């Protein structure tokens, strides 16, 4: 649940 | 360019960034990976190349976000490279690179590639 | 990290950059595409993600150079994405993206990809 | 997969390819960069990885086109890497790499990167 | 080219491929990810663009390996894009893309990028 | 007018 | 331990 | 003779 999208 | 770039941008997936384009090539602001929450918020910094255009060219630019703030430290950074095109339907088209910090055994699998388009609407 | 990153770096081809890693994730300095001349010199800006490491991981980072100064305006920008690894032979391994401003007809051929390694020696 | 992949595919820009997915991982056919003319037509070859899927995964695949036929020799080759997703709106999402043959001075600018989506309609 | 490409190639990390360059642009052979074992062995297929060269250019080429054989099915495929340069120290310099089959939630993290050089020694 | 698109 | 290198 | 290398 990476920072970039979540 | 400059005044054209300054403002709020949105991608297809729900992420938002806010940027000021400064007079001598500077780009500063914040990337929020989800428009709701006050820290999915991370610092951004980059540069753009301003020029006299006579033929409807885009403006080349880039920025970096490291994925650390007061709530999360993901041990990774993304760079976006692309161009701004203005007008009634202004967009920024980008390709990106995400690298994670690895041990040296895992270094060959450290970097993902993808692409994003941002609009003002 | 930080103190490790701060200093002068060299690649295989004769380019040099000088960077200060600041306390809250900032990276600032200058890229000189040829070590001789005083303007092959361009501004750089980026970010790094500092973390507690217990397993010999690299430090993820990125930076941008727009290719404009007092002598040249190339209508393009490069982003480098990668990681710092310290020690006796400290290096920064990167992949990069170079985008040029194009007309919309030419947009599909706007971005080159490659890779670079930097060392202190 | 296989029967799903076999057929005619179209991208946003007017290009078409026709492919047969063979029983042991083979992909063969022709890419036509413009649907009209009988040689904007070039040979394609690639591979796909067939597997039992229980969770709605895509099928990983890739192919190569060298840009030479009886009418043109562009001194270049493209590879597309991506995945097939089936259903009512089946698509193939790809990223690509185009390399041109250069002198060694020009080798750092030899490879472009981009992306493409193909649909059956 | 052709006769130059045909043979055994080695990279920095212990991988080997064996290829025949055929008369009309075909590339066929096997990639062995570790020189020892008889199935770390996978099928390869690709294309190359042959041309009259008067200026010491490389030959553009590409190939695909899907990562399935009788012992392993990794649900992924790699494409390598690059060029052959001949002579006393012939090499093939490449950039690569590895895509894994994902669910649609995970599609943005499906593709890794990197680079490889192969030599005859 | 590269082969890929033209 | 992906196929590519192992 | 791009800025990056020259």
């Amino acid at each position: 649940c990476h920072p970039q999208f979540c | 360019a400059e005044a054209g770039i300054t403002g709020t941008w949105y991608n297809q997936l729900g992420s938002t960034f806010i940027v000021t384009a400064g007079a001598d090539g500077a780009l500063t602001g914040t990337y929020e990976s989800a428009v709701g929450n006050a820290e999915s918020r991370y610092v951004l910094t980059g540069r753009y190349d301003s020029a006299p255009a006579t033929d409807g060219s885009g403006t080349a630019l880039g920025w970096t976000v490291a994925w650390k703030n007061n709530y999360r430290n993901a041990h990774s950074a993304t760079t976006w490279s692309g161009q701004y095109v203005g007008g009634a339907e202004a967009r920024i088209n980008t390709q990106w690179l995400l690298t994670s910090g690895t041990t040296e055994a895992n270094a060959w699998k450290s970097t993902l590639v993808g692409h994003d388009t941002f609009t003002k609407v």
